[PDB]
């Protein structure tokens, strides 16, 4: 049977649906997009840009090696890509 | 009638307890020399010069093999893809040695298995029956002609085929991996899709009819008995397991057609082994699983690993130690 | 009516999408974890954890994503957001790898309320709880595989990453490492779900080709009614069929249905209880008379120890970089290789 | 007479609207260069 | 890290006078190196003679030394063994050669000296992996 | 609603082509304007190739599957297979493409505004399935058009410039074929050979006047065949043999195609004279062999004596026996030793590889040839990285044996399948159950218990 919600078929094709979403979808979309073109979900999340995975001159890979120096630590080789 | 007459009425008899039929002619002899042979090699074939560098292995549990360990070897490189059959090697001795059995056991095999699936097509005729059964055994079939003869034939072995033997299979899926990334194949993960899922709807089903079984059984006995071979009625309520899984998850991800549920069983597993014969199939011509090594670099060009990186180390390993005295010169090239 | 009789009464209410008691439990752990996931696999990175980028920002596709587990100095912390080692700093909380206990802890719960679930509605519908007793095996292999293994060694460090090629990361490590091919739950385990795979194809394609004929289209589908008294399809044929194929048959439906939830459950079971074992490296990796034979003679050989030097070459050559926080340096010179290659 | 705002409203809107907002995310990453 | 114009700069040639390349001549050498020189060359090995690698510690001891850019390109016009010894335009593409390695017809010298630029700069980017095959991949 | 809709065709939409099975007119205009798709991306695509042709790099650097197959029809190429002429490729894509827009348009005509029955328009246009004297008829005609087109290929090898001979001493070229192997002992041995390793049953062929003379045979036997048919109709043990019927007939042809279709995969993958590798690439056992070449000319130039280098199992390093005697490459390549090819058969003497052949007459294009083929052997990702699983990016390289052998054994499979699925359909059509079992007179209830 129905359990009373208005059919998906019935609010996709109503001409209401889509004036609220011809603006909501990608208004969304945009969001997204700014969100990584103002270089704000590097910073959020501490994602390394391309050039901040290495110093200039080093190989080594900044491996966190303590459980509670950790947060420490990760600052420690960020201050080192200066 | 007469004599020919006579046997072709017993050759596609639906009162034999197994039914012979045309493919069931080439079928029996086949499977027989196959399995007599099989059985012989396993227990006491003498070991094997399975990469032609005069190196036997011991397939046999005679020479030093349990269950688990125990194969019947491939046959030699030396011979590659030649027809090796007993009557043209000077001895049954040589032909031990170089694996004749192999090639005697998987071509009498896939003869017969062909034939199998031919015969389910037959018997479901005389019967009266939709004829799609050997369909869904094709997929099977179709994956052990791909371990047993495509394979080896782009690879142009048959010592690249793969063992019989549960140590062997293992063996053949590992060095598979190096040559081919697998596991970066989409039709190998659609093969796994295909089974997971399987296993996921075989579960389901199950559980949903047992879940709505009718009760005809008082608590003692078992509720198996609630049904009897040949009843009209339906032993299920099929309209209270819809109910119920519809709600589990909503109500038009859950089938009311008894016929669109069996139908999309048996597509969904049948269609991924499809995808997963195939893509052994066409990795036998070297057209490997997606391959991103160093995919990732950064700004400087250090390469950036990724956990494809990671696969690509234990391939390497795997490369670097199979067949450990068989390759001359840098590249394994098939 | 009491508070609590009329907030259940609203839990149940029949809608689009059922919530009930166990709702409250699925719905926010089920949706953090999914959200997690995604957000990981977009956004950061394992850096710091891995040395490895693993997120769509970093360039990396749909099969190399992943939340990655966290650093071995980690060991079995829970990694709370507001615990000792992120201490509320929710940028440094994705670098030390807190998503993963974030989602792995989250999604252990959103699969307990899911099977709440099942026993809820199946309570409420009036059937028996079959479903939810076949959610055990999933739920068997999460735990066992998530959560009880890692426990079992050093950190999180060698749990799975939740990504597709992480995933498979996994499988060559259990290979070279634990020879989990050669491990009896395993093979238990492959026999239950490729049986189960198997069940699932021949049941479906027995019903498809003993259909009666219920209709007069080529489309079958029209022919059944799910209200109807009848069998769809022939019992009695699909029986004879199989007898005279391979030489037996079902015969009783009830027990074809139960083989069916039997097979692939007991199989994930099984394997469950081999990854314990795992956790201790408690392994099936050796015949010990193989290898006694082997050592004393040279020209013994199966594909037991064939498959052993494909084990070495795993472990040597994957080991420096898949545990970094080892600082494994190995010399050319000690790498195992074949000739040549 | 249908209701807007219903339970299935919140949960197609609790995926819809994330699902949207990460595909953007997802687009503009295509144009990052090295 | 990032593609500074130091790591950019490359011996010009033995007499010890450098250059400094742009961006763009590197990504040029390096698509050009794998249209003409990568499927025997990938990563600074040599698939059909492992025995000699790109690893400018290799091409330092070449005779006439080749970790030069002029040195490089000289190589690409009349290329000669290790010990400078023998001609081998015959077996190795070049543009003394090109009617047999049509490769190198297109190629102009603009081409050959991004080419060796590219050669001279990725080991100072990948290390050892340049020239060190799959132990490193 | 002429059918067009599941109630009054049977059929549901997802099986909707089914529909047409006796609408004549509605499927002539199926099968027209799918021919269409066909020429259609024959000419699109070799002008996509044209296109992307850079005609320095082989033809195998750069994905094309098209214009080897012209090249090798002699057309735009001398020798060595250098690429001389573009202008034939153009042509061929050209005109391709413009016939099917007229292709295109009379399959339009028929499927939309034609007569949806031919029968009452034409006796001779209409047809009905049962009618076994029309369709061995229909038969007979393209059987005659199929040998006219083999006897194509006869008059362009023999009158009209040759083929391109990738054995043409000097290295290759076009050439004249003007002596056609007619001996039907050398024509039909070909299809006596035992398909396995050494023999190769069809795919071993390599020289081009087996090749023409197999066309000639081909093209007459094929005109007399639509000939018999035209004239004559199915004796009684074929009429009681087979299932008349739409479905049957298309299960028939599923399965020839399945057949051609794995028979295509091994010539693709095997055969280097109809696929010359200067335009394909080598094939796997070519490049190969290639390598064990390059390395035994790279070791016999330092010094080495590589008849007597006893490698490390005991077995020549770079040379050893077939099991049948022959001298052969060594290494894991002893698979591989039944490989013919131009640039190695010049160090072939009566008992295999000559050492003195290979002591002295290596020439500087066959060891070019060698390493250009050994790196360029048919292993590569599903992305186009070139090489071995384990390779790091940098070759962007797939053969296209590759890509030809994996697609075609893809669709040989699944035609297999599709014979299976309409043969087996049609059988249960023809007897009357193909919608299931009849409840009131099951098969199985009026047989006796099996015990
Ligand atoms: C089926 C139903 C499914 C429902 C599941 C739903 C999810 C429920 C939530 C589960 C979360 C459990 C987290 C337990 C974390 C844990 O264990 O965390 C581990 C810690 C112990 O910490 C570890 O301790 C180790 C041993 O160290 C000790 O010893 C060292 C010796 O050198 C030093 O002396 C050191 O100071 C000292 O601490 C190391 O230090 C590790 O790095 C450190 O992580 O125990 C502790 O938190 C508590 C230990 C008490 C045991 C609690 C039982 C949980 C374990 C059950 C499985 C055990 C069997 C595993 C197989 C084996
Ligand atoms: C109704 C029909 C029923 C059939 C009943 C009889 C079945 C027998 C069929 C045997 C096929 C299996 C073994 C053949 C495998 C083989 O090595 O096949 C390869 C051969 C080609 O042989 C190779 O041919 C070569 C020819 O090249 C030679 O000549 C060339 C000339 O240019 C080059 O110079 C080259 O270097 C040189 O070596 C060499 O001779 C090689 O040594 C030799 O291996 O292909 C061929 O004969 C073409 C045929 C291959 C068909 C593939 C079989 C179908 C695949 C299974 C179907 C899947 C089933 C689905 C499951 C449901
Ligand atoms: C597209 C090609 C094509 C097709 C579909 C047919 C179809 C048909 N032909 Mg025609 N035919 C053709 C081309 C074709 N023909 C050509 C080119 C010739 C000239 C050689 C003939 C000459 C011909 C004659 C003389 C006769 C037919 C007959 C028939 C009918 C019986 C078919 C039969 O029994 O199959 C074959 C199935 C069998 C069981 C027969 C045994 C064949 C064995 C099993 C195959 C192996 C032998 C093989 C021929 C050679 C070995 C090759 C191997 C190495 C691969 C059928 C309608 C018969 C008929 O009714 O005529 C009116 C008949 O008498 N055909
Ligand atoms: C279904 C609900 C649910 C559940 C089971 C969990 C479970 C968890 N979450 Mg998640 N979470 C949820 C919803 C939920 N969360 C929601 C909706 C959000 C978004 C805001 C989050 C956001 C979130 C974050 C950001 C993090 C977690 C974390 C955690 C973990 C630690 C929880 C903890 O220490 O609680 C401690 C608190 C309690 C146990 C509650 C105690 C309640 C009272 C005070 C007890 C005393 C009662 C009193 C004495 C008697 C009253 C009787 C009564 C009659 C009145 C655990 C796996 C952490 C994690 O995953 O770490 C890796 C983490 O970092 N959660
Ligand atoms: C190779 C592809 C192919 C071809 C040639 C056909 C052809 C046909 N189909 Mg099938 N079909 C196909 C694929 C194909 N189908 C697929 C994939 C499906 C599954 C979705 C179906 C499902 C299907 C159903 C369910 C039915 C058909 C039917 C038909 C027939 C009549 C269609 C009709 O009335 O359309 C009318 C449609 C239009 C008038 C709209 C425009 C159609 C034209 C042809 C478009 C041309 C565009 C093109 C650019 C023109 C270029 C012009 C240029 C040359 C100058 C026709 C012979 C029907 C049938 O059997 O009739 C009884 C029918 O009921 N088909
Ligand atoms: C026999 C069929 C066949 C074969 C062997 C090839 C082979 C090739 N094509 Mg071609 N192509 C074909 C049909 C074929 N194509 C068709 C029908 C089209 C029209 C869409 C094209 C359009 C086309 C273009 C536009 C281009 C190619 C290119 C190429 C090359 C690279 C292909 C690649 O990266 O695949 C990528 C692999 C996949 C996409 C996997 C496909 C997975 C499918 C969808 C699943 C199969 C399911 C089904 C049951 C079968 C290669 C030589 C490229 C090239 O180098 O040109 C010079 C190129 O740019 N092709
Ligand atoms: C094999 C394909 C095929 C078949 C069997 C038919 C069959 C038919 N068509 Mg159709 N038609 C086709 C293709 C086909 N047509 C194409 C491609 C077009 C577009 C150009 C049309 C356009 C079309 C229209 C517009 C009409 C028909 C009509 C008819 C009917 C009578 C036609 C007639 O007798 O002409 C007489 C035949 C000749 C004069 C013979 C000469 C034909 C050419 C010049 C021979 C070329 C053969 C060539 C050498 C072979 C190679 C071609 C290619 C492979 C290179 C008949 C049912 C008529 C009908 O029934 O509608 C009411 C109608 O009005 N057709
Ligand atoms: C800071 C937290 C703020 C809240 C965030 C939400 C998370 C808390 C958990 C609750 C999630 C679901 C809430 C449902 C809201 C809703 O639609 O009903 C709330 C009311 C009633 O809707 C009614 O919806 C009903 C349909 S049903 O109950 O959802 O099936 C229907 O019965 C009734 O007639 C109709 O009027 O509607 C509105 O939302 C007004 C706007
Ligand atoms: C029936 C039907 C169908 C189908 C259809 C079809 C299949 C069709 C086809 C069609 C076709 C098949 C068409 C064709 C077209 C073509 C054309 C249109 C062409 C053109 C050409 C041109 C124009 C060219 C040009 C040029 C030149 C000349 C030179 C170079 C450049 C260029 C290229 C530009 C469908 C399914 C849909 C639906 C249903 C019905
Ligand atoms: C061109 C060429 C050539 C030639 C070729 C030829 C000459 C061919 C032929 C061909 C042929 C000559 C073929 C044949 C075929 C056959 C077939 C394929 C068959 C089939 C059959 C069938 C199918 C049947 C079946 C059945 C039975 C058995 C029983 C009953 C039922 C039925 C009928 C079903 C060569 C190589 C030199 C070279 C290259 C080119
Ligand atoms: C000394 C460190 C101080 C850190 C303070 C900032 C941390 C605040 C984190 C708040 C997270 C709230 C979600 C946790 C609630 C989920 C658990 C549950 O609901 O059962
Ligand atoms: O892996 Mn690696 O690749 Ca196919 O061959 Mn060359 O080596 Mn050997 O014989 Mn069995 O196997
Ligand atoms: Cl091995
Ligand atoms: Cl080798
Ligand atoms: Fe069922």
């Amino acid at each position: 049977g129905t359990t009373g919600e208005r059919p998906f078929s019935d609010i996709i094709t109503s001409v209401r649906y889509w004036v609220i979403h011809s603006i909501t979808i990608p208004a969304l979309f945009i969001a997204g997009w700014l969100f990584v073109s103002t270089g704000l979900a590097y910073d959020v999340f501490g994602t390394p840009r391309p050039d901040s995975y290495y110093a200039q001159e080093q190989r080594s890979i900044p491996l966190v090696t303590d459980r509670f120096e950790a947060k420490q630590q990760v600052e420690t080789f960020l201050e080192q890509l200066k | 009638a007469n004599l020919w007459e006579r046997f072709c009425n017993w050759v596609t008899s639906t009162d034999n307890r197994l039914y012979v039929g045309w493919f069931g002619v080439i079928m029996i002899p086949t499977l027989l020399a196959a399995t007599i042979c099989f059985v012989i090699a396993f227990i006491a074939a003498p070991p094997v010069d399975i990469d032609g560098i005069r190196e036997p292995v011991s397939g046999s549990l005679l020479y030093g093999n349990n269950i688990i360990t125990g194969a019947v070897v491939p046959s030699s490189n030396a011979i590659g893809l030649h027809f090796y059959p007993i009557w043209e090697a000077a001895s049954l001795d040589e032909w031990l040695y170089n694996g004749g059995p192999y090639q005697l056991i998987i071509f009498h095999f896939l003869l017969g298995a062909s034939c199998y699936m031919g015969r389910q097509w037959e018997l479901s005729y005389r019967l009266g029956m939709r004829p799609w059964i050997c369909v869904a055994y094709s997929a099977p079939l179709a994956s052990a002609f791909a371990v047993f003869l495509i394979y080896p034939i782009g690879q142009g072995s048959f010592s690249d085929g793969m063992p019989l033997g549960i140590s062997g299979t293992f063996n053949f899926m590992i060095v598979f991996q190096a040559e081919h990334n697998i596991l970066m194949h989409p039709f190998h993960q659609l093969g796994v899709a295909g089974v997971f899922g399987g296993a996921l709807f075989c579960a389901m089903h199950g559980s949903l009819v047992t879940s709505s079984l009718i009760r005809e059984t008082t608590e003692t006995e078992s509720a198996n008995y609630g049904y009897k071979f040949g009843q009209e009625e339906e032993t299920y309520n099929i309209v209270a397991a819809h109910g119920y899984f519809g709600r589990l998850i909503f109500q038009y991800a859950s089938f009311n057609n008894s016929r669109s549920l069996h139908f999309f069983l048996a597509a969904w597993p049948v269609v991924g082994v499809w995808f997963t014969a195939l893509g052994i199939s066409t990795m036998a011509f070297n057209l490997n699983g997606f391959n991103f090594n160093h995919s990732v670099i950064d700004a400087k060009g250090n390469v950036i690993n990724t956990w494809a990186d990671i696969i690509n180390r234990a391939n390497l390993g795997m490369e670097v130690m199979h067949e450990r005295n068989a390759h001359n010169f840098p590249l394994d090239l098939a | 009516r009491g508070w609590f009789d009329i907030l259940d009464d609203w839990l149940k209410r029949d809608r689009f999408v059922f919530v009930g008691w166990s709702g409250i439990l699925l719905f926010p752990c089920a949706y953090l974890a999914l959200g997690g996931w995604l957000t990981g696999t977009t956004f950061v990175t394992s850096w710091y954890t891995h040395g490895l980028a693993s997120s769509y920002l970093e360039g990396c596709n749909f099969l190399t994503v992943a939340v990655s587990t966290p650093a071995n100095s980690m060991g079995h912390s829970l990694l709370l957001l507001w615990g000792p080692e992120a201490q509320g700093d929710f940028t440094r909380w994705c670098q030390l790898g807190g998503l993963w206990t974030f989602i792995a802890l989250h999604g252990a719960f959103g699969l307990i309320g899911f099977m709440l679930r099942q026993f809820e509605i199946a309570r409420l519908v009036g059937v028996r709880p079959y479903n939810a007793i076949a959610f055990s095996a999933p739920i068997a292999v999460f735990v066992s595989v998530f959560l009880i293994y890692p426990l079992g060694q050093s950190s999180w460090f060698f749990a799975p990453s939740f990504g597709v090629a992480a995933i498979f990361r996994f499988l060559l490590f259990f290979q070279g490492f634990h020879n989990w091919t050669l491990n009896p739950f395993h093979m238990m385990g492959v026999a239950g779900v490729l049986g189960g795979a198997l069940l699932c194809a021949i049941h479906g394609a027995t019903v498809e080709n003993t259909l009666f004929q219920d209709g007069e289209g080529a489309s079958t589908f029209r022919a059944f009614n799910p209200t109807q008294a009848e069998e769809t399809y022939s019992m009695v044929t699909a029986n004879r069929f199989w007898s005279q194929i391979f030489g037996i048959a079902f015969s009783n439906k009830r027990w074809l249905h139960f083989f069916m939830l039997f097979v692939p459950v007991t199989g994930l079971w099984m394997s469950a209880i081999g990854v314990v074992g795992l956790a201790l490296n408690l392994r099936s990796y050796d015949f010990i008379s193989q290898e006694i034979r082997a050592a004393e003679d040279p020209e013994f050989e199966t594909f037991y120890t064939k498959n052993l030097l494909l084990n070495e070459g795993i472990r040597a050559w994957m080991a420096p970089q898949d545990q970094p926080h080892e600082n494994f340096v190995f010399p050319e010179e000690v790498l195992p290789r074949g000739n040549a290659l | 007479s249908y209701p807007i705002f219903t339970v299935r409203w919140v949960a197609v809107h609790t995926l819809a609207v994330p699902t949207i907002f990460f595909l953007g995310a997802i687009a503009a990453m295509q144009f990052i260069q090295r | 890290a990032e593609l500074t114009p130091e790591v950019l700069t490359v011996p010009l040639n033995s007499e010890g006078k450098t250059i400094t390349l742009t961006e763009k001549q590197y990504l040029e050498g390096k698509r050009l190196f794998q249209y003409a020189c990568a499927s025997c060359h990938v990563g600074g090995i040599t698939k059909t003679n492992p025995s000699l690698d790109l690893r400018t510690e290799t091409l330092a001891l070449a005779t006439p030394p080749r970790d030069n850019i002029e040195g490089l390109v000289d190589y690409m016009k009349n290329p000669t063994t290790y010990d400078g010894e023998q001609e081998i335009a015959e077996v190795h593409p070049s543009l003394r050669s090109a009617d047999i390695f049509p490769k190198m017809r297109n190629l102009t010298e603009k081409d050959l000296v991004a080419i060796a630029g590219h050669i001279l700069v990725e080991p100072k980017i990948l290390g050892d992996k340049w020239g060190g095959g799959k132990v490193y991949y | 609603a002429t059918n067009r809709d599941q109630e009054s065709s049977g059929f549901a939409w997802w099986a909707g082509n089914a529909r047409l099975i006796n609408l004549s007119g509605k499927l002539l205009g199926a099968h027209v304007a799918h021919a269409g798709l066909i020429v259609f991306w024959a000419g699109a695509m070799t002008l996509f190739e044209l296109a992307h042709f850079i005609p320095e790099k082989p033809m195998y650097e750069q994905g094309l599957i098209l214009i080897p197959h012209i090249a090798t029809l002699g057309w735009g190429v001398g020798p060595g297979g250098e690429v001389v002429d573009t202008f034939p490729f153009f042509v061929v894509g050209v005109v391709h493409l413009i016939s099917s827009a007229v292709l295109g348009f009379g399959g339009v005509y028929h499927a939309i505004r034609g007569p949806e029955t031919l029968e009452e328009y034409s006796s001779f246009f209409g047809y009905d399935w049962k009618d076994k004297n029309k369709m061995t008829t229909i038969l007979g005609f393209h059987l005659i058009v199929l040998g006219i087109g083999a006897l194509l290929l006869v008059a362009k090898a023999m009158f009209f410039g040759g083929l391109y001979d990738t054995w043409a001493p000097g290295g290759g070229d076009v050439r004249v074929i003007t002596n056609p192997t007619l001996d039907p002992r050398v024509i039909f041995g070909y299809l006596l050979k035992s398909p396995f390793g050494g023999e190769g049953w069809i795919v071993s062929v390599n020289n081009l006047e087996d090749v023409v003379g197999g066309h000639i045979w081909i093209g007459l036997i094929c005109i007399a065949g639509g000939i018999w048919h035209i004239l004559t109709t199915p004796f009684g043990w074929a009429r009681r043999a087979f299932i008349w019927s739409g479905e049957a007939y298309l299960s028939y042809s599923l399965g020839a195609l399945s057949m051609m279709g794995f028979i295509a995969t091994c010539f693709v993958w095997f055969n280097n004279t109809v696929y010359p590798s200067e335009f394909y690439g080598p094939t796997g056992p070519e490049a190969s062999q290639a390598q064990a070449m390059t390395f035994l000319i790279r070791d016999q130039k330092l010094g080495a004596n590589v008849g007597s280098a006893q490698g490390p199992t005991g077995l020549g390093k770079y040379l050893m026996r077939s099991p049948t005697g022959e001298i052969i490459f060594g290494g894991e390549t002893m698979r591989f030793w039944d490989f013919r090819g131009p640039w190695l058969e010049p160090l072939r003497g009566p008992n295999g590889l000559d050492l003195n052949k290979i002591k002295n007459d290596i020439q500087p294009w066959q060891e070019r040839r060698a390493a250009e083929y050994m790196t360029h052997a048919p292993l590569g990702s599903l992305n186009s990285v070139g090489g071995v699983a384990t390779e790091i990016n940098s070759v962007n390289f797939v053969s296209p044996r590759s890509w030809l052998a994996t697609s075609h054994f893809v669709l040989a499979f699944f035609f297999l399948v599709g014979h299976l699925w309409h043969a087996g359909r049609a059988r249960a059509a023809a007897a009357g159950f193909e919608k299931g079992i009849d409840r009131e007179s099951e098969p199985v209830l009026s047989m006796p218990s099996l015990d």
